[PDB]
């Protein structure tokens, strides 16, 4: 796992040279965004559990054979393990955010979801949705300026936005 | 196109277009303008004619779709619909050119051999091709909408 | 290709139209024409239609010129009716042999 | 040259095309040219300008005319026997219609008939693509024309 | 890879003999991508996930 | 297009049948007739029927009798059944 | 047009009158502060197409149902993709044109007199360009009062769309 | 055969792509001509038998072809010849309709010089009458659809030199 | 063939008279509902295959004639059977464009009585099959182009008993 | 191959392959297994040659890379690892010929004027395939690098 | 090859003729704008590299045609379809700088749609390439020259086609 000054020590490392001074200034730009960056996060995981349910009920108004008698996310056990898979992928993506940098992403959630879904026999490609789904309700959330100074965030809910559609494409 | 067909068709006599014939192209090239942008309001609706059209015909014939049948499968039900989307490219092709000529030489001759080998049933092919007509024909206009439905309703013909 | 040419098929299985009617009407139908005369000159459909509608070919040179003025003056139906009209197609062929 | 043998060399004049003379006029006699007789040399054989990659193996070639030490006939026939011309007008040819072409550029015509195709093509089965060249350039019409 | 996401609660053996009763789902539509939008070798579409790792 | 284009005598055509009929005229009789060989006898071909009852386009029943009259045969019926009789236009 | 050129003439002009000091020094402000504002015209002259197709993504990551919805209005075809960057583009160039005049002349004719009708018969909405015109606010990259003549007509159009 | 709008699909289909704006114009350069075509090709059809025949007055007529030794000079070959001249005509203008010179490769040109070559007729006196045959339409049809006309009668005899 | 433009045409033209007041009178009455016919011409077309579908299966499907040694037994004879109803819904079409029933005796009718009688068809199926035809076809195209379309539905069954 | 040379080489002489002519060709099949295994272990190390390649490229020339040089920007820069691709392809194409000729006749001829004419910098070009080497070499044994060593070494140098 | 001035000298020697009015006429009109034509002639060979640089990139630089498996993929092809449009920038110079295109007959033109039938290299995409190397070098060269420079550079597409 690494952060993101993390992934600017352990590359040079592989150099082997000290860390230049045209360097720091760019590791102290992110520590002056460093409490804008503490309520992106904490607006997406207090609204955690009502991202989860207002995307998972746009999903299977656009795609009603998933929950349809014979669909894959048809019963009362089968309804919340879909509800889990969501809240897990929202989970490691504010991970992401807080770190920086996507290494923890695609390590214990990334590492081999698409082919446990080949297996399972999951639409992979409605994984893929129902995150886009859940991208849209977060970065609406991180526009909220309410308890906060206004000022520009536009850079750091365009990272928030990056994390999301690579967890998408990594389903399918 | 209507030109090519009166050319070809002068030739076998071996003579000059007649008036009656000269007129045909006349009033072709008078509807060009509205040809051209009935074919533009379709290219602009791809995504929705093609994914609306390929919707509907998994709920009038889900055995397709089901284990066993031709499109099981992501990778089998993605090239489903990149065969709805030939046919709406020729169906452009087709009102641009004034006639059907491009459908045919262009995805109709040797469709029923072509779809035999390939195991796949050529009455799935018709029902999603009927089902893109209605979604095509519903962002149109009360004149637009006809012309463009007698050209989906041709390659449904020649389909069966 | 899954071509038919379904009125004439039953009319030449009846009876109503002979093979050498059903030939005729194959010649200067549009999917011949689409065929064995768009794609070539005028020179070269007179010697391939000799081996349609006769099973030969053109042996000598005024043979060439009497049948290359009529398809210059009458087309493909003016061709095809003076192969299939004439003595050296009913000899061989009457009305019943393909 | 059938109804008047002795015209060889007599230059025809602005009907024909552009002759180039290694002359080296002067009132001391110095080439001046050496760089456009070689330019013209390349386009003769092979009728357009090799590759720079290509042409990296003749540069010892050209680098011996260029300093006043060889012949027009000489600087032709070094272009000719190269491999790079084997490459391209004699392997991936016919073998008489390699004998077609490569007398037509080293001689400014084609072949007149049999008895003169016939000849090249027994001097090919038996030599090979350097007794051809050999064979037009050695010829007595090469040194009467040019 | 975690052991939770190396062996799941059945395999592809138990899924594919099982698709007549149980499983039986044929999966919906994806997002239609264009046939002539796809890379063949030769393009520079195809480092740009490359260059973004750089 | 149509066989009475004017082609007659001193002409670049050679000297043929020419028919009344209109480009892409649409009238058939229906003919019955016998037609003997008069040419097996030196050729050997197979032996074929030669009473033929069959529909014969307007545009070809010119040559097609003349064609019959000069090898022997006999014609022993022909009636019209598609078209009309006097037609100004409509022959197409 | 609104100049303070022709602002002067037209004030001159109700009243039947030559041009006095009261005219002469309102045209002395434009040439006074002519200077800030030409070099405002040529900082965002060069930088157009950075900030059009900045400006155009701006837009779609604020409002994504103009990329997903069906529908002539929104830009989810390559048509309305293209409509919408020429859009921007005419926003930008209007702000310019009114850096080279002196006043809201140029973008008061051609941009914001009828701007509400179409707005209303196409299914334009106005928080789209005003979306738009806060990201050229924040990224035309300048400073000074070369920056304050070029923020007064961005913020002159976000207060006719709003 | 392919005229100007078939030539525009076929160039689009064989790539998988709609018709973008690129080709669409060209659409728009032929629906913009067509009423210009159709006038020119019913004034040739009226016309033609004096375009051939004041074409080869000006051409080759007195000249060394129509008297003996010469090609064309029996009754038969100044009859076969001025039926070519009535081929190129109409074939030519088959083209100008079609804004497109398809039909000239297939039904004209595809082996036309060798015929001409074994018949023994000469080409640059057959070029000769198509190119007096061009300035005798140019001056009926006009100064706009006569050059358009001239930009078929150049590919035959280009595609025969 | 003969359309209504050409039967009064015909009619002038065996007094030769011009168009008068009576026969301009008749051209209007085509053109009037020529657009008509267009628009009912096309809608047939569209649903050939349905009209014939549930016309065979409402009229012949398991009568007798679809059993063992009844007439459209084997698949030639049913293949026969659904070829022949869309010649008759085809040349019906042909009629109602033209105005005039006189391409159904020509291409249709010509002595399709004695054919039928020879084979042993039943005519009195096949006539309740096209008017089993002509109900199915006259809920597509409405009463007024319904009214034209079974003029000459009832032309074929009427030329056919 | 040495084949291909060998018959053209013997076949302008006009007379069969020679004694020792034929020992080299033995002795290359011979060899030929050992090659294809040489040759897989780039084929399957393709995308992290290019990548590390591509990399320290960019830091003995970042003149190439920043604004004013030929491969600014993502798109100009992926077409930098699209050219190295070629060649790194190019270079397993002659170690199962054992020569050059694949990499010669395949983006060596007209090299010169082909980037002079795109405004890219040849000397780059030759800086990035030295970059690829020493990664291709440090993935093989001590021999196998001498073997494709010679293979990276003769694109540099017709590349000057 | 012959220039503006040999064409108006065998022109009046196949008449027999003194050079009269009007061929003085065709005289002066080379000699006025004779001067214009060495200054557009001398400003492309300066950016002739330039000129193909800018019309490759613009027309089919990065199409399937350079991609594996196009005619003109490999450098031996790309480094050959840039010596084409070498030969026909500087051959159309040629032309304008004579005034008289026979330099482009004799030279380029003789059996070159055989030429390219032959090795496969596409003729349409050629033609491109010529047509954006005719605006690239009309915007260097100016209105006037640059007027018939594009004169020469559509006998060559015309030749070509
Ligand atoms: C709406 C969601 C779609 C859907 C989901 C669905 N998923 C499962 C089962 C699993 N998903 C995983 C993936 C992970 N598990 C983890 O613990 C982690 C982090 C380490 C990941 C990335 C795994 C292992 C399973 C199996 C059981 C589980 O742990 O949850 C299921 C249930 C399968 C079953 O048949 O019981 C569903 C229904 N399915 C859909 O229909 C939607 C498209
Ligand atoms: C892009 C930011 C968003 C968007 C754009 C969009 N706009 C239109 C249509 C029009 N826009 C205008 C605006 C102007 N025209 C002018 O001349 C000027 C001043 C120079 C302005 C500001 C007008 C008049 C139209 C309609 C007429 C036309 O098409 O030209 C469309 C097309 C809508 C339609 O129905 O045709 C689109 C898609 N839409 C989005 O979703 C983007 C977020
Ligand atoms: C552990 C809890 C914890 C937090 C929740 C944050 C909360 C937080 N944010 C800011 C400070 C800030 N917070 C924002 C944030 C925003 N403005 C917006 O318009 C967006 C809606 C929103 C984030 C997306 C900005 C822009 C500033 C800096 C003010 C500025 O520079 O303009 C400050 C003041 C810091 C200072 O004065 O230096 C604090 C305490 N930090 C924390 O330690
Ligand atoms: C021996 C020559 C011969 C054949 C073959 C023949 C076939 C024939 N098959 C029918 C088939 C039919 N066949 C099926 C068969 C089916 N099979 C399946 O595997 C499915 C479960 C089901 C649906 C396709 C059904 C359902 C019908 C009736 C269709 C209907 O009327 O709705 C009917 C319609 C009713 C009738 O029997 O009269 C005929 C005439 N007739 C002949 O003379
Ligand atoms: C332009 C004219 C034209 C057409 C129409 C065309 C069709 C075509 N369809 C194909 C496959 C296919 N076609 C289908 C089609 C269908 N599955 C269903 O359930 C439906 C009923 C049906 C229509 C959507 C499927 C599933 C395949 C893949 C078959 C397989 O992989 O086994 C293939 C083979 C793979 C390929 O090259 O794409 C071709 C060539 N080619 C052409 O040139
Ligand atoms: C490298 C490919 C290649 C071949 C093969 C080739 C053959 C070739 N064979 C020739 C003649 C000949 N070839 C034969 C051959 C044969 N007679 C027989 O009875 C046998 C069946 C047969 C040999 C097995 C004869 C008799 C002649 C002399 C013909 C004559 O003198 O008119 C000639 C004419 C020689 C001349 O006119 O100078 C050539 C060029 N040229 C080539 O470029
Ligand atoms: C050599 C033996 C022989 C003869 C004579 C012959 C005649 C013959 N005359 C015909 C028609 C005709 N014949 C006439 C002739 C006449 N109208 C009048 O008013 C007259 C009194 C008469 C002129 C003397 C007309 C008008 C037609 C066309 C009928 C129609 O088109 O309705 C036709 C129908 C085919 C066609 O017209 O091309 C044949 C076959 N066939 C033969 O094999
Ligand atoms: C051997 C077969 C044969 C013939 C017959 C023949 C005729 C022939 N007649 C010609 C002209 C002509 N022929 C005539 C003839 C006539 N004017 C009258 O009033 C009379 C009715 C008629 C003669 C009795 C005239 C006036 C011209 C010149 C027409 C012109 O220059 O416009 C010409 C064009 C110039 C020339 O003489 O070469 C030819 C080729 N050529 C041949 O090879
Ligand atoms: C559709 C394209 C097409 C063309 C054009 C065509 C021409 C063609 N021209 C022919 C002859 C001919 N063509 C001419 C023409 C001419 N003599 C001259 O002096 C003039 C230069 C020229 C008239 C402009 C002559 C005289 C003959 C007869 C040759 C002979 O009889 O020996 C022949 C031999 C048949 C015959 O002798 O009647 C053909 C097939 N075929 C085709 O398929
Ligand atoms: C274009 C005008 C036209 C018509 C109408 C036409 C009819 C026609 N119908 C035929 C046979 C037939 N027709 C039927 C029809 C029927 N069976 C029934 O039970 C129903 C009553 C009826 C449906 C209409 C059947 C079963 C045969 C096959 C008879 C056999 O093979 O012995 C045949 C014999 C050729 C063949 O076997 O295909 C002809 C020629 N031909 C024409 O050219
Ligand atoms: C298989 C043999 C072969 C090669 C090698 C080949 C190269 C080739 N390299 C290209 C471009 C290019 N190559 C570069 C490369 C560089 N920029 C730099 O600064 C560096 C020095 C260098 C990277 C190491 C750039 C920037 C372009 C695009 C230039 C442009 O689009 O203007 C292009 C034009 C677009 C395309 O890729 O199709 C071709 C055809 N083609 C071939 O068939």
């Amino acid at each position: 796992m690494l952060d993101a000054f993390a992934k600017v020590v352990a590359q040079a490392d592989a150099r082997g040279e000290f860390l230049s001074n045209t360097q720091i200034d760019a590791l102290s730009k992110m520590v002056k965004e460093g409490n804008q960056r503490l309520d992106i996060v904490n607006k997406v995981t207090s609204n955690a559990s009502a991202i989860v349910t207002n995307s998972a009920r746009a999903l299977f108004a656009e795609q009603p054979q998933l929950i349809q008698p014979g669909g894959n996310a048809y019963t009362s056990r089968r309804m919340a393990a879909c509800l889990r898979d969501m809240e897990i992928v929202l989970r490691y993506v504010s991970y992401a955010m807080i770190a920086g940098d996507s290494s923890v992403l695609d390590d214990r959630c990334l590492n081999g979801l698409r082919e446990t879904y080949q297996a399972l026999g999951t639409p992979g490609s409605s994984v893929a949705v129902a995150i886009q789904k859940m991208k849209d309700a977060s970065v609406a959330l991180a526009n909220d300026t309410t308890g906060t100074p206004i000022g520009d965030c536009s850079s750091l809910v365009a990272e928030l936005a990056g994390y999301f559609d690579r967890a998408a494409v990594s389903v399918v | 196109s209507i030109v090519t067909k009166s050319i070809v068709n002068a030739d076998a006599e071996a003579r000059y277009l007649s008036p009656g014939e000269l007129d045909r192209i006349k009033s072709f090239v008078l509807s060009g303008q509205r040809r051209l942008r009935i074919a533009q309001t379709l290219t602009e609706n791809r995504e929705r004619i093609v994914k609306q059209g390929g919707q509907q015909l998994f709920q009038r014939r889900p055995d397709v779709v089901s284990p066993g049948g031709n499109a099981y499968g992501e990778e089998m039900t993605a090239t489903c619909l990149r065969d709805l989307d030939y046919y709406l490219r020729l169906v452009t092709y087709g009102i641009i050119a004034g006639d059907v000529t491009p459908i045919e030489e262009i995805g109709l001759v040797g469709v029923k051999e072509m779809y035999s080998a390939l195991g796949t049933p050529i009455s799935g092919v018709a029902e999603g091709i009927r089902c893109m007509k209605d979604v095509a024909c519903s962002l149109l206009s009360g004149e637009d909408a006809a012309e463009v439905g007698f050209y989906f309703d041709y390659t449904l013909a020649a389909m069966q | 290709y899954g071509f038919s040419f379904s009125v004439l098929e039953s009319q030449v299985k009846n009876g109503q139209i002979s093979i050498k009617e059903f030939v005729r009407s194959l010649g200067k139908s549009s999917v011949y024409q689409k065929q064995f005369y768009q794609p070539y000159v005028n020179s070269r459909v007179v010697e391939l239609a000799f081996r349609h509608f006769l099973g030969r070919n053109l042996s000598s040179l005024a043979e060439f010129q009497k049948f290359f003025a009529i398809l210059s003056k009458k087309g493909l139906t003016g061709l095809v009716d003076s192969l299939i009209n004439s003595r050296e197609y009913s000899d061989y062929f009457n009305e019943e042999t393909v | 040259q059938v109804g008047n043998p002795s015209t060889r060399s007599v230059s025809v004049g602005s009907l024909g095309p552009k002759v180039f003379k290694s002359e080296g006029i002067n009132s001391n006699a110095q080439r001046t040219n050496n760089e456009s007789i070689l330019q013209a040399s390349y386009l003769a054989v092979f009728g357009r300008m090799i590759y720079q990659n290509e042409r990296i193996g003749l540069k010892g070639i050209d680098n011996k005319f260029l300093d006043n030490n060889l012949s027009v006939k000489e600087l032709i026939r070094s272009l000719a026997i190269s491999d790079t011309f084997r490459s391209l007008y004699w392997t991936p040819l016919y073998v008489c219609k390699s004998i077609e072409w490569i007398h037509y550029r080293l001689l400014g015509r084609p072949t007149y008939g049999r008895q003169e195709i016939n000849q090249y093509f027994n001097v090919a089965y038996k030599k090979g693509f350097v007794g051809v060249i050999n064979s037009i350039i050695d010829s007595v019409e090469y040194n009467e024309c040019f | 890879m975690p052991f939770n996401l190396k062996t799941p609660r059945y395999g592809i053996e138990f899924r594919s003999k099982l698709a007549a009763t149980q499983f039986s789902w044929a999966s919906p539509i994806r997002r239609f991508r264009p046939q002539e939008q796809q890379p063949k070798a030769g393009d520079p579409a195809l480092f740009l996930n490359m260059v973004q790792e750089m | 297009a149509y066989d009475m284009d004017g082609t007659g005598a001193g002409s670049l055509e050679p000297r043929g049948i020419k028919s009344s009929a209109v480009e892409k005229d649409s009238r058939c009789f229906k003919v019955t007739f016998v037609l003997p060989s008069q040419s097996r006898l030196y050729t050997f071909r197979e032996l074929q029927n030669v009473y033929t009852t069959k529909m014969v386009p307007f545009s070809s029943w010119y040559a097609e009798q003349q064609r019959i009259q000069k090898m022997g045969g006999k014609i022993l019926k022909v009636e019209l059944v598609a078209g009309g009789q006097m037609r100004s236009v409509g022959n197409q | 047009m609104k100049t303070p050129i022709t602002e002067a003439i037209a004030t001159a002009d109700n009243q039947g009158r030559f041009l006095s000091n009261t005219e002469l020094q309102a045209v002395n402000g434009r040439y006074q502060r002519a200077t800030a504002s030409l070099t405002a015209a040529k900082a965002l002259t060069g930088s157009a197409q950075r900030l059009i197709t900045g400006a155009a993504q701006a837009v779609y990551n604020k409002f994504p149902y103009t990329t997903q919805m069906p529908g002539p209005a929104y830009a989810s075809s390559a048509i309305g993709k293209a409509k919408c960057a020429r859009d921007i583009g005419y926003y930008l160039r209007m702000v310019t044109y009114c850096l080279v005049v002196g006043g809201t002349g140029p973008m008061d004719e051609y941009l914001v007199a009828g701007l509400e009708e179409i707005n209303r018969s196409f299914d334009l909405s106005p928080s789209w360009y005003i979306e738009a015109l806060q990201y050229i606010k924040n990224s035309h990259g300048l400073s000074g009062q070369v920056a304050n003549e070029a923020n007064a007509y961005i913020d002159y159009a976000i207060n006719t769309l709003s | 055969m392919q005229d100007a709008i078939t030539s525009v699909i076929n160039a689009a289909d064989v790539q998988g792509k709609y018709l973008d704006a690129n080709s669409v114009e060209k659409l728009r350069g032929y629906f913009q001509t067509g009423e210009l075509r159709v006038r020119a090709a019913a004034t040739i059809a009226a016309n033609a038998a004096t375009i051939i025949k004041e074409a080869v007055a000006k051409s080759l007529l007195y000249s060394d072809i129509t008297r003996p030794g010469g090609n064309m000079y029996t009754t038969r070959r100044y009859a076969a010849c001025i039926r070519d001249l009535d081929y190129y005509l109409r074939y030519a203008t088959y083209g100008m309709l079609a804004g497109d010179p398809s039909i000239l490769d297939e039904r004209v040109l595809n082996g036309l010089k060798e015929t001409y070559n074994s018949l023994g007729v000469p080409i640059g006196a057959t070029i000769q009458a198509i190119q007096a045959m061009k300035e005798v339409t140019g001056s009926l049809v006009g100064s706009d659809a006569g050059k358009e006309m001239g930009l078929y009668f150049d590919y035959i005899c280009s595609g025969l030199s």
